[PDB]
């Protein structure tokens, strides 16, 4: 449009994600990708750790331990304070806070 | 004329080979699928 | 009546690109 | 080109049961899983929805998730229930409590890893994966919270594929639960960011379909779920049978969505008529075309007469001429010019498929992108504002842990969706 | 002598089925690829060689490739009636379609598939000794036909150089429509097609529907009828290579006679004795009557009226029992007409061809049997009206960037829209400038 | 190429009994010792595990050791017990008392010479000797003390052979004995110096295998010992049958161990599925490979997702194409690339053997070298530090004669092992 | 006339089974060593003499040794179908493998077995009167193939001297892999192999898998298919010794024509009519078509692309019904192509051979029956990329001393790693420098 943008219309800069092109132009990423590993599907399937559509730095998300619960129907989990104590659903949920990077 | 007849005979041989290859492919596909029988579960759930 | 309606469900599976094509050569 | 199905909550599992009945009927699969069909055309695309298990058997590529196992024992007890893989049933122990925050934060995070493991197991087995299909209600508890959680995880893992949802939204007239507005508002906020294309159904519209069009004396939830399963199995028909003008989910999305937020669609299915009337009218393309645009046959409470069509799509099944399709769509476009958004020169896509559903000569499914969908969200927002101004039941959600700012986020996002539709409704060429 | 056919996407493969059905039935090759053994003609004819090659065991195989991004149509060809005729390498199929996106065909997916196609075409071109052009069938309304057709024609044009490339092209009809985004794909295709095609013939389904309703007595036509008409046209144009005649016409002659300036290469096509069997017995069908027929706008296969422009060149192909004196008398009578006007810089407006082989009759066909036919391709300024209407449709949508994010996401700069629209605007001005009389400019 | 097995203590003797049942079944040996098999392929490598005594019969090259004879009377009472050579059972007259020092220094040295005499008699009879295989628990008393004593003596006497151990270590969750941390720490200290390759098993992981994967209603220690016997008999399969790509214990060690302290490995075996579910999913190489890397199917509590794979090995049994094996192992390496150590360009070895385990058409066993094993040792060291700081039970060990400096040395050596694993576990962008 | 075959380790013995199956079936020796001579030819025959010797009772025995450190594969040969064909002394087996360690094979274990191998080879060479080279089959990825193959080639090179040694070698594929330590063994092998081999032919299993999927219609190939293809290639190259022909080619001609400088002796190999029966019956297979086939990189049995380099020499072997004029026309057509490039210092780029015996068809085989075939071995600078990726993987592992304690414990100085890596660096520089145009160097 022939006009210059007003102060109200310049608030759109905050809502968008910006990046450089290969030749030095400034653009906007329409659809950002996950900063962890993900899939691009074509004639073949491939995993990309990093892709230009990502907005944040690449990182490996933490995961919950698979063997956290007791081997049985009883409600016993591993404690959040140490590696050997146990806990249950009394006054708190121990299954939701077992996520760790390592 | 002799050369043409020889070419025709070779074509017929190729047809026969095609049929044999189809049969072999079916047999190999049957061979490569997996199966389970009773010796798999013999050692589980005995309570001894 | 029953046999006609039973036969009416078999002909619903047909393709249209080679509809009626036979390939016979006029002399 | 393989689809993976996810079934969530009571409504989702029941609709799924009827869907897999319809699909097993169309491909001639016995409830034991044995192929018993009568034409090669049935067999040659069976891979699209079924995986092959050893010595004859076929298994359906679907994941069933629910927070209380009551439903799962019912689906396993149903007539086709045996076909489902036992390892594909995922369930918890305590209920969702009709609470979005409980379903999303406490039992959601407990189960979500096992559902993602099953979904990955199903996805990585395909030679080429097409989009996911999800059925759930937005008014419930586990349906809303875990459905939107799972949608977010799958959208993180497969951003280049298609994400499709079928969703039930609470009637303004006949609610089964008091806290429906909160769960609906939070779920629509999640969907408008995450989804590529979303279909919305009102139970009130299915009741009006059954009573006025089908004249059923005593309808049941099985009939509503049968209508939904019919459209769901119809949308994919061109993916899996030959035709004169093939079409695809991605081609539908490319022709239907002008801008990425405007992805909410209306649904209809045309050949519906009562057993008394059936002796009086033969199937033909004009009859299907007249019924498809009749608001009596549309599955949402909003009516097209208060809005404008941005785009529409029609998929025809059966042996029929292309000339009649083209000329019908031309005549409707020329004759009805006020109901079509004027800065797009042609709003309707057509598609033609050779293979009808068994025992019907012809069928069409209609998908419509109309701005009158804004009226439903505004109505839900009204009921939310009535409840929210007085903090009517908020302590349950806050006790789970939500900040009140989440509710203001969901209100702002729904209000912006309504505003964007209203602005595009009143746009002009100048 | 030889010609290679390239069939792209859905329309091009379906039209290919009708074409190869016709060429088989005209030459006499059986569906399995073997000549009948009951005939004892004694002579061992070779005329098929333009379209078929023999291995040596006497099977025939055709000089064609079928290219598609979705499997279904090519698998239908593989499972159809002509299954044994084609070599399996010729039938190439991808995994997933270009989803009505020109950008998806050109940048993302066709760029992956194109090298297999080029290797197959090379393998064909190596088995020739007098190749004299490529025939290409595609639609510009869909994504893979536009994007991969343009990319492949571009690569062919660099690799083969001077060899001629003739396109048969289905353009978006003026009120029949199949997809919303048709103008963008047709504009972007046409931008590439200006540089990289020698003659382009345009077809619209609305015209062939009108022609089949008015002349034939078909109330409910479908694509197989249109494809059989197209096959007849292609057979008429290529008959000059294959049978004896008074005035032959090589594929290189079209570009020399029809194209005055290197951008002005889009031509209109029509065909005369489209008539039903019941009408055929009420009327004689002489040379002058069918010559008068080819000039009526009701005969055209593109929805344009040539009365709104001026002709630059006409090429008239006669096949069957025709004598040159009747062709000359007919053309002089046409020249007399007042609603037919030629640009003053083109005094010698006509090219003629005369071939003795009458048109073949297909067992299931809808055309009557006739002893003679004529087909015309002509260059006229009226063509500017088709582009102008595709432009307004592009301008109305592009004013709001209605769908552009799909194209930009699939790999295209936004700038490419403006470039193509400005090039088509310049083409419109070219058609205004070329048609101005020299007497007015002194 | 002959293997000698050693089974020590109750757990070791029970696992050995199940192992020799499985091996006797695969070679068709009757419990009387008579050959009753049905193919020559069985005979041509029978020497690998059996020695031949005159007039047909075969006897298994195994030494049975325990400190109290209760288990020996139980194994003699078992279904295959008669096959064992009477002179090969060595036992004392009083128990280990769950004390490492008792098992190692006082009652150990009295018997150990007779065990070494039997082991030397058995070793010098082989025409060519392959490595030793030892089964024992680390948490017990005679298992830990006499197993590590014997390992040290055999490593002194046969330093050029292979020393392989399978070892069970106490769960933090499901323990039978209070003084487990001391015995575990001292045994791990002995193993990291003495062993060439060591496999570790948690009873908790086998319970989770049985309950989640096999859905057993009433599991028993016999099932746990069958899972262990299955993997142990699978590792040696390429030694004793033909195949397209032979493999060997030494070849496994050469490809798995980058540096000599990093020799502790995880184990898995893929075709596990409940009798009810097996009808719903056929076995195939993609399915076996996917289960093979699934942590649900791994026999330790530590999860691979918290570490990275240095190396892995897969041994396939059955008639199968090499292309599918190669391309599947490539696909798994490419798809999970963040979990593989980047300064090794390809981490996986494959091997293919023609003859599957009885009653399965095909099977694979998985051996993995992953840094997540450090979490197990850290947990044991933590429990040790809680007990050791307070001198909780040390007077028993000191009364037997142990120096506390032994405890501080063993703690320091395990801590250095944990540090070495920890440096390689985490990435370093720099 | 005579040639002796040496098979080492697992790949070499398994490829040997397919080779000797083929040579038996082509000459006509029964599996028990007999010749049912049924022809009325009047005089006896000698073509077998290259590969078999007779005792005098008329049994045939073959000129080969099978060398392995593990028993299983050779015991499988001993118990198989050909038990009576081989002399039992010829099948030599140790007790235990080299465990993927080159050092273990070379220093510890192969040093004990190597003297038996030389005594057997000497006993064979004494029963000859015109030995004209050794053919060697081994893989450089495994321990015994690398270590004992190098040690044995060194000893052979000292004892026999000038006699030619031609190797067919399976190199580690660029991304499919079977063992972790492949780069160390391949580098150390190539270091020993540089001095002591006259021509080395490179094979990759990944290429033969691609070829069997693409050309043949096999979804699930296994090593027997690859080994049968290798056997066909060796039979094509040795046919010039065994049957009548227009232009023969002795094994000494390869080294003279293919190797320009003494380090540049690694050659690419390809074979043209690898084809299934259905494709073979859809197409004629003339000389020019198979000549065009041998130059596509899709035809090669090693995973390298020759378009990234320049050809230095080509050797073309035609067998079957071929005429020299067609060979000349084909080679001139290849020379015309612009995407095929020769180094400017090699103007006369081609060697030709023409033999009359067409390729044999094996009863269980997957190749079609064809009247003619061509086989190519060629020297090209593109080969430098194979070494560069092996060297990069070596640098990655050796930068952290990833496995060195095994090699140092089994008897090797650490210095040998640096020596070999510097020699391969110099080989890379040789292939970089040789490809530099003369006009730039004035
Ligand atoms: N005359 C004629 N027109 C056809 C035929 N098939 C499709 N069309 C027309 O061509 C346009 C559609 O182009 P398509 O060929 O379907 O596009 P495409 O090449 O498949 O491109 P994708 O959809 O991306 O795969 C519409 O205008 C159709 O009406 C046909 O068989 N005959
Ligand atoms: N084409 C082909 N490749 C093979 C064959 N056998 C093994 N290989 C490949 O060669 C490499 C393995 O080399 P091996 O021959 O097994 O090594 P080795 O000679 O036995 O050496 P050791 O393991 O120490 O006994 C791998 O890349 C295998 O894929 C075969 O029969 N044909
Ligand atoms: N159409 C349809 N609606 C259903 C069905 N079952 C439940 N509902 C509706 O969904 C809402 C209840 O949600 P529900 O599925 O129980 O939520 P959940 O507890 O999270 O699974 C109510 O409006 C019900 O009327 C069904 O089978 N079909
Ligand atoms: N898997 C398995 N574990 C066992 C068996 N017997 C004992 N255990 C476990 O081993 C530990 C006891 O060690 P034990 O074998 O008694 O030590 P020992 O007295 O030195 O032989 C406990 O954790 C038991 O649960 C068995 O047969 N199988
Ligand atoms: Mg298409
Ligand atoms: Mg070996």
């Amino acid at each position: 449009k022939g006009r210059d943008p007003t102060e109200k219309e310049l608030l759109e800069v905050e809502r968008l994600y910006f990046a450089y092109a290969d030749d030095g132009a400034v653009g906007v990423v329409q659809k950002p990708h996950f900063h962890g590993p993900h899939m691009h599907v074509s004639i073949c399937n491939r995993k990309y750790v990093t892709c230009p559509n990502q907005v944040y730095r690449a990182s490996l998300p933490a995961v919950r331990n698979a063997r956290s619960r007791f081997p049985g129907p009883i409600p016993v989990w591993t404690s959040t304070k140490n590696l050997h104590a146990v806990a249950s659903n009394d006054t708190y949920r121990p299954g939701v806070h077992n996520v760790s990077k390592f | 004329r002799e050369r043409h007849a020889e070419r025709l005979s070779i074509a017929a041989e190729q047809m026969k080979q095609r049929e044999a290859s189809q049969i072999r492919k079916k047999q190999l596909d049957e061979l490569y699928t997996n199966q389970v029988d009773e010796d798999y579960f013999k050692y589980w759930d005995l309570c001894m | 009546l029953h046999e006609r309606l039973s036969s009416k469900i078999s002909n619903g599976f047909a393709s249209s690109a080679y509809w009626g094509a036979t390939g016979e050569l006029p002399p | 080109r393989e689809i993976v199905c996810v079934q969530a909550g009571q409504c989702g599992n029941q609709i799924g049961s009827k869907f897999w009945e319809v699909i097993s009927d169309e491909h001639g699969v016995d409830p034991t899983g044995t192929y018993q069909g009568d034409s090669d055309l049935q067999l040659e695309r069976i891979n699209v929805y079924f995986d092959e298990a050893t010595g004859g058997r076929y298994v359906p590529r679907s994941v069933l998730i629910d927070l209380e196992p009551g439903t799962m024992d019912s689906v396993r007890a149903g007539p086709y229930g045996q076909i489902f893989r036992p390892d594909n049933f995922i369930f918890g122990q305590s209920g969702a409590g009709n609470n979005w925050a409980k379903g999303h934060y406490t039992e959601g995070a407990e189960l979500i890893d096992s559902v993602l493991d099953v979904c990955c197991k199903e996805a990585e087995s395909c030679d080429c994966l097409q989009g996911f299909q999800i059925c759930h209600s937005l008014g419930g508890g586990t349906g809303s919270g875990m459905g939107t959680l799972l949608i977010s995880k799958l959208r993180e893992q497969y951003p280049d594929r298609i994400m499709m949802t079928f969703s039930i939204i609470p009637s303004p007239k006949v609610s089964d639960t008091v806290v429906e507005p909160y769960n609906t508002t939070l779920s629509v906020h999640q969907l408008v960011e995450n989804s590529d294309e979303s279909m919305c159904i009102d139970n009130e519209a299915l009741y009006d379909i059954c009573f006025r069009t089908l004249k059923l004396t005593t309808p049941t939830f099985g009939d509503l779920n049968h209508l939904v399963s019919a459209v769901v199995s119809g949308v994919t028909c061109c993916l899996r049978f030959p035709g004169q003008l093939n079409s695809d989910l991605r081609k539908l999305a490319v022709n239907l969505v002008p801008f990425p937020r405007l992805h909410f669609f209306m649904m209809g299915f045309a050949p519906l008529t009562s057993r008394g009337s059936q002796q009086y009218r033969g199937l033909s393309v004009p009859e299907l075309t007249q019924q498809m645009f009749d608001a009596k046959n549309m599955m949402q409470a909003a009516d097209p007469r208060h809005g404008r069509y941005l785009t529409a799509s029609a998929l025809f099944r059966g042996r029929m001429s292309t000339k009649e399709v083209d000329e019908q769509m031309l005549n409707v476009q020329n004759k009805n010019s006020s109901y079509f958004i004027e800065w797009i020169p042609n709003n309707i896509k057509s598609s033609v498929c050779d293979i009808p559903p068994k025992g019907l000569k012809m069928a069409v499914t209609f998908i419509g992108n109309n701005t009158c969908i804004q009226e439903m969200f505004r109505r839900v927002g009204e009921q939310f504002t009535l409840m929210f101004r007085r903090k009517a039941f908020l302590h349950w959600y806050t006790g789970e842990g939500m900040d009140e700012m989440e509710f203001t986020e969901a209100e702002s996002n729904m209000n912006d969706l309504v505003s964007e539709y209203q602005q595009y409704q009143d746009a002009t060429i100048e | 002598r030889e010609a290679i056919c390239i069939h792209i996407g859905q329309a091009g493969c379906q039209v290919g089925n009708a074409c190869w059905e016709l060429f088989c039935l005209e030459h006499g090759i059986q569906p399995d690829g073997a000549m009948p053994s009951d005939k004892t003609i004694g002579v061992e004819d070779d005329a098929f060689n333009t379209f078929f090659s023999e291995t040596g065991a006497g099977k025939h195989v055709p000089r064609a490739v079928f290219l598609d991004l979705e499997p279904t149509v090519v698998d239908e060809v593989r499972t159809g009636t002509y299954r044994q005729l084609f070599h399996p390498e010729q039938l190439i199929s991808g995994k997933e379609d270009a989803a009505n996106n020109y950008a998806r065909g050109h940048y993302t997916i066709g760029k992956e598939i194109v090298d297999l196609c080029l290797d197959r075409i090379r393998k064909l071109a190596d088995n020739c000794t007098g190749l004299q052009g490529f025939l290409v069938y595609h639609a510009v309304g869909g994504g893979t036909g536009s994007g991969l057709g343009a990319l492949l024609l571009e690569r062919l044009s660099v690799d083969y150089g001077k060899k001629s490339k003739l396109g048969y092209t289905v353009y978006p009809s003026p009120q029949v429509s199949t997809a919303v985004v048709e103008p963008y794909n047709s504009v972007l295709s046409t931008h590439s097609l200006l540089e990289h095609t020698d003659v382009a013939a345009m077809l619209d389904n609305e015209a062939i529907y009108d022609l089949t309703r008015r002349n034939l007595d078909i109330e409910r036509p479908t694509y197989t009828n249109l494809n059989r008409l197209i096959g007849q046209v292609v057979s008429s144009l290529t008959a000059s290579l294959r049978f004896d005649g008074a005035l032959n016409v090589d594929l290189t002659e079209f570009q020399t006679n029809l194209v005055p300036y290197p951008r002005i290469h889009f031509v209109l096509t029509s065909y005369a004795p489209v008539i039903s069997a019941e009408k055929a017995y009420h009327e004689q069908l002489s040379v002058s009557e069918i010559s008068n027929a080819v000039f009526e706008p009701a005969s055209m296969m593109t929805k344009c009226d040539p009365r709104h422009g001026k002709y630059m060149a006409c090429c008239l192909m006669y096949r069957g029992d025709v004598v040159p004196k009747d062709v000359n008398a007919a053309v002089a009578t046409i020249k007399t007409k007042r609603t037919i006007q030629f640009v003053d810089w083109s005094p010698t407006g006509f090219k003629c061809g005369i071939n003795y082989q009458p048109p073949t009759v297909v067992p299931g066909g809808d055309l009557a049997k006739v002893q003679r036919a004529v087909c015309m391709i002509a260059n006229s300024t009226a063509i500017a009206e088709v582009f102008a209407r595709i432009d307004h449709k592009f301008d109305l949508m592009y004013s709001k960037r209605a769908f552009v994010h799909w194209y930009v996401g699939e790999g295209m700069e936004e700038g490419e829209f403006s470039e193509a629209r400005e090039d088509l605007a310049a083409l419109e001005k070219d058609y205004e400038e070329v048609g101005a009389e020299s007497a007015d400019m002194d």
